[PDB]
RNA sequence: CUCGGAGCAGAACCCAACCUCCGAGCAGUACAUGCUAAGACUUCACCAGUCAAAGCGAACCUCAAUUGAUCCAAU
């Protein structure tokens, strides 16, 4: 679980959050991952080395679909 | 010969399909670029009413690019 | 050997003893425009078309709708005479078109179109984007009726909705506004519905937003069997294409087996067939208008996930087949030595007994 | 156990625009010898005759998407020539729009040399450039 | 030291890449300018009739007459 | 003896050198060129001859 | 194919002039 | 293959292990003269250990 | 190939696919393509690539070779920082 | 005395002749004529010779043969 996390501070807390709502469950816990290597041991490393990225980043085809949201909000203008 | 129907060609003129499926050949019209002089003046010298045809290859896609597939119910 | 040929074999028409008092073509752009129509045109011949092109039957679509209304031709020629050669007479069009300055008003072009030529290219988009096939089955109709709907974003502005035109979830949260300036002295029926929403299943789909026996153009008045509920596009699912039907109800009909309670937000409840839907219940009516968009996976179809619809959210992902190998072979011969890489599982080291 | 949560394996949308909005469709890649490029999924084909203008934007199937003309009296009504490089650059601006209604945010144009050099379909694609349209298609995705 | 050394030779080098690029721009524009000014003097020849052997003998009066003009020149500078 | 193939040289130190063919009567050439390491478009000068062809 | 009824499909000298 | 050796009851792991106690449990081979100087570990058998 | 020394009554190697080639302990022999030193300017990029590329032989070929050779260069090897410790073993083949 | 093209060899492929003909042992243009990589052809084996998806990194090659392995030497 993500805000129960006391280790962690709100601004990283909240940060995780808005930034990576993928991944986090129904129930509010946050969950990953990994398959990519036969040893378990390993697979629990990069995902902890993954999270650690993750807290570091937040204490810290794109075109097309700018393209197409820039598209939209030139069509929607119109009044009541 | 000539391609179409995701028929890539070669420097040496060897035709090789681009995805995976089922070969097969027809005949269909053939429309030079702007560029290939020889054909340009051919199909111009041409008289009118007339059209020519050529042979080409076409490869069917049997399967589709992928499928859509739960990864994760939460 | 050889064999007669089958049918009349092309450049026939064409005699040779004159050659030079033929006219040939004289432009690439000719020779073009002949070409592309014979190759509209069929061939005895095997051929690119009857391989990677439409199949539909050669029967014409079944549609019982509205036929068009008796315009006197005479009378609208006669007009359209008038209206141009008033525009040819005016004066000052021959500066504004030979000096490149001139514009047209794209509301007035809009409103003109929609009335007089929009519904031919309305059921193009329809049978393009597959509502017809999908719905009906082949069957097909023309939305003659206009139809503007609207979902008004906080209070200024609004998403307009119209035949291909993108709506976001955070928009598509609260009901719409609609219109469709028909009187009609009768009933009318409005219904959205959304065709690829449905997962357990092939050819079934899912009704957001219904009302029936409306008398006029207002909305407030008609009915609602089914209550309002925002579709709930999935992350990976791709796009879900919705469609506004809206049907002339010439009288008011009973609604049994589609009487529903309050929402419940069921999919077993929401889901059913258009299909027989239609055959059942709309014999009295036919169809009028016609709209639709497209809807992808936000943040609001999260949280109805979570909270409203009451269930977990689903996580689709497109995945390829994987990439094809040949068998192996004891002794390749002249590969490079990423051979074993193409097939071995995994990139780690292993090693056997030690 | 809940019927709503009640979900399949596999999940088949049967939206033959779903793949080629994702980018992951397949183009008609070939043809290399002949000039018509098969390689996309929204083509426009412009027409210019001698009394009128006619513009087509159509899927590689062969089959009509859009259409725009010089024929329909709701465009012709308040317009002089039918033909002239003001007619070309409103039906630039009135596909361009009609695309933007239906969606299309891309699409591709085969023109030749001189179709190019003419400064009316020059125009045009301005017009429709400055409406909101792209005359390039993605690159495919696979791998 | 190996690597520091080169690494910075290489970086200051890289660093002064761009004026001696441009340098090469402006020679290949020279050069085209050059050629200009070899290709419109070739352009024209003669105006009287078309010789075989005859081609390559009057002009060069006019090319002399041009080479002594800015022989003269430079000397006059 | 018409032409000539020559080698021409990183300026930056780096060491890359590719060969080229050109024709002995013309001038020294100074070529632009993708240097892997440099990773980027960098002018080349040829040096040397090597052998005629 | 020559034996096939498809054959000569694709001639075209005999259209133009030959010289 | 050490825990399958230890299971075995061969080596002593009441003692300290090394290779002369591998060699005498004959759990490796070696062969001097073949210039292998040793033996390494591998990371197969994280598990289970 | 002297199948049997003189001092020894032995077999003997030769020297020369020692330097040439690469045996992998599941029977693979591999070579460097021919011509890839010579020659450079005239070939093209996919030439040079071919050619820097490595290859397998025939099976026809591994035997001649593992015939002429001894056994002492079919044995499994244990290197250290060599990346062929994947490739020695083989890995699904069925028949 | 090698290589390429045409007929002999008419229609997927192969086919000799001190059989009949025409040629080559270069040239021209760029300097991404960069690197990597799925899948396939193969001058009847081998040696060699070939086409190439996608990707990184970039812009926005023609001709028909047009040629030469190992060792060794130079750097
Ligand atoms: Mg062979
Ligand atoms: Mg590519």
């Amino acid at each position: 679980h993500l805000a129960t996390a006391e280790w962690i501070a709100e601004p990283v807390r909240q940060k995780i959050a808005i930034t990576h709502k993928n991944k986090i469950n129904r129930l509010g816990e946050l969950i990953l991952t990994s398959e990519s290597s036969r040893y378990q041991f390993r697979n629990l490393a990069d995902c902890l080395q993954k999270i650690r990225d993750m807290i570091t980043e937040a204490s810290q085809k794109l075109h097309r679909i700018r393209i197409e949201n820039m598209n939209r909000e030139r069509l929607r203008q119109k009044r009541i | 010969w000539h391609p179409g129907a995701h028929v890539g060609v070669g420097k040496n003129k060897c035709l090789y399909a681009l995805e995976e499926g089922i070969v097969r050949y027809t005949k269909e019209v053939y429309v030079p670029h702007p560029r290939n002089t020889e054909a340009v003046d051919l199909i111009t010298r041409l008289p009118k009413g007339a059209v020519l045809y050529k042979t080409f290859v076409h490869v069917v896609p049997a399967k589709p690019e992928g499928t859509f597939k739960l990864v994760a119910m939460l | 050997r050889r064999t007669p040929p089958l049918g009349p074999m092309p450049n026939s028409d064409i005699d040779l003893s004159n050659l030079e008092r033929l006219e040939k073509y004289r432009s690439f752009d000719r020779y073009r425009r002949r070409a592309e129509q014979e190759a509209q045109a069929p061939h005895w011949w095997r051929t690119y078309r009857e391989y990677f092109g439409e199949k539909t039957d050669p029967k014409e679509k079944i549609d019982i709708g509205l036929p068009p209304p008796k315009v006197s031709r005479t009378q609208q020629l006669l007009e359209r005479k008038q209206a141009i050669q008033e525009l040819r007479a005016n004066v000052e069009e021959e500066r504004a078109a030979r000096l490149r300055t001139a514009s047209v008003p794209l509301d007035a072009v809009r409103a003109e179109w929609e009335r007089t030529c929009g519904p031919y290219h309305k059921q193009r988009l329809a049978e393009y984007y597959g509502l017809y096939r999908d719905l009906f089955h082949g069957a097909t109709f023309v939305p003659r009726v206009p139809l503007h709907v609207a979902y008004a974003v906080g209070e200024d502005d609004l998403m307009p909705v119209y035949c291909g035109n993108e709506v976001t979830p955070t928009e598509a949260a609260q009901a719409p506004e609609v219109t469709y300036e028909a009187e009609e002295g009768s009933l009318w029926t409005l219904l959205l519905t959304s065709l690829d929403g449905h997962l357990l299943e092939p050819d079934a789909e899912y009704l957001h937003w219904l009302l029936t026996n409306i008398p006029g153009n207002r909305v407030a008045e008609g009915q609602v069997t089914c209550p309002y509920l925002p579709p709930f596009p999935a992350r990976g699912s791709g796009i879900h294409r919705l469609a506004f039907l809206l049907f002339k109800q010439d009288q008011p009909i009973d609604f049994s087996e589609d009487a529903r309670p309050s929402p419940c937000y069921q999919l077993a409840q929401r889901t059913f067939r258009t299909f027989d839907f239609y055959k059942k219940h709309q014999e009295t009516m036919t169809p009028a208008g016609l709209s639709f968009f497209q809807c992808r996976w936000d943040d609001s179809v999260t949280y109805i996930f979570h909270q409203l619809l009451d269930m977990r959210e689903p996580v689709f992902e497109f995945v390829r087949p994987p990439p094809y190998h040949p068998k192996q072979k004891r002794f390749p011969h002249r590969q490079p030595l990423r051979y074993l890489d193409r097939y071995r599982d995994s990139h780690e080291p292993t090693y056997g007994i030690y | 156990p809940v019927e709503n949560e009640a979900v399949a394996p596999e999940f088949t949308n049967r939206n033959p625009r779903n793949l080629e909005l994702l980018s992951v469709a397949r183009k008609e890649r070939g043809w290399r010898t002949v000039f018509p490029s098969r390689e996309f999924w929204h083509r426009l084909r412009v027409i210019r005759t001698q009394h009128h203008v006619e513009a087509l934007v159509e899927h590689q199937n062969g089959k009509v998407v859009v259409s725009a003309s010089t024929r329909e009296w709701a465009i012709k009504k308040h317009l002089y020539s039918t033909r002239n490089v003001v007619a070309c650059e409103s039906i630039g601006r009135v596909l361009a729009q009609r695309c933007l209604e239906a969606g299309i945010n891309f699409m591709v144009y085969q023109p030749t040399p001189w179709e190019a050099a003419s400064d009316s379909m020059k125009r045009l694609q301005s017009a429709m450039t400055e409406g909101g349209v792209v005359l390039r298609e993605p690159q495919r995705i696979y791998e | 030291q190996k690597r520091r050394e080169r690494e910075q030779h290489i970086a200051e080098c890289m660093a002064k890449m761009p004026q001696m690029i441009v340098n090469w721009q402006q020679q290949q524009r020279e050069n085209w300018e050059k050629a200009q000014a070899d290709k419109e003097r070739r352009a024209r020849l003669q105006a009287e009739a078309q010789e075989l052997l005859g081609y390559q003998v009057d002009p060069r009066s006019a090319r002399f007459q041009e080479l002594l003009q800015d022989l003269e020149k430079k000397e006059r500078k | 003896s018409k032409n000539i193939l020559v080698r021409m040289v990183s300026e930056a130190g780096t060491g890359f050198c590719f060969n080229t063919k050109r024709n002995r009567l013309r001038e020294k050439l100074t070529l632009l060129h993708y240097d892997p390491v440099v990773k980027q478009r960098v002018l080349f000068v040829e040096k040397k001859k090597i052998r005629s062809l | 194919y020559k034996t096939k009824p498809t054959h000569g499909i694709g001639k075209y000298k005999h259209l133009i002039k030959a010289e | 293959r050490l825990q399958y050796l230890i299971d075995l009851g061969r080596v002593d792991p009441s003692q300290p292990i090394d290779l002369t106690q591998l060699v005498n449990g004959r759990g490796v081979t070696i062969q001097p003269l073949k210039r292998d100087y040793g033996v390494q570990l591998v990371e197969e058998g994280a598990d289970t250990f | 190939l002297t199948y049997f020394s003189a001092r020894k009554g032995k077999r003997k190697t030769v020297k020369a696919v020692i330097d040439r080639f690469l045996r992998l302990h599941c029977g693979l022999w591999v070579r460097r393509k021919a011509g890839y030193k010579k020659k450079l300017w005239k070939k093209t990029p996919a030439r040079k690539k071919r050619l820097r590329e490595f290859v397998f032989c025939n099976k026809t070929q591994s035997k001649l070779l593992d015939k002429m050779t001894t056994s002492f260069w079919k044995r499994r090897n244990w290197y250290v920082d060599d990346p062929y410790q994947k490739y020695h073993d083989r890995t699904n083949l069925k028949v």
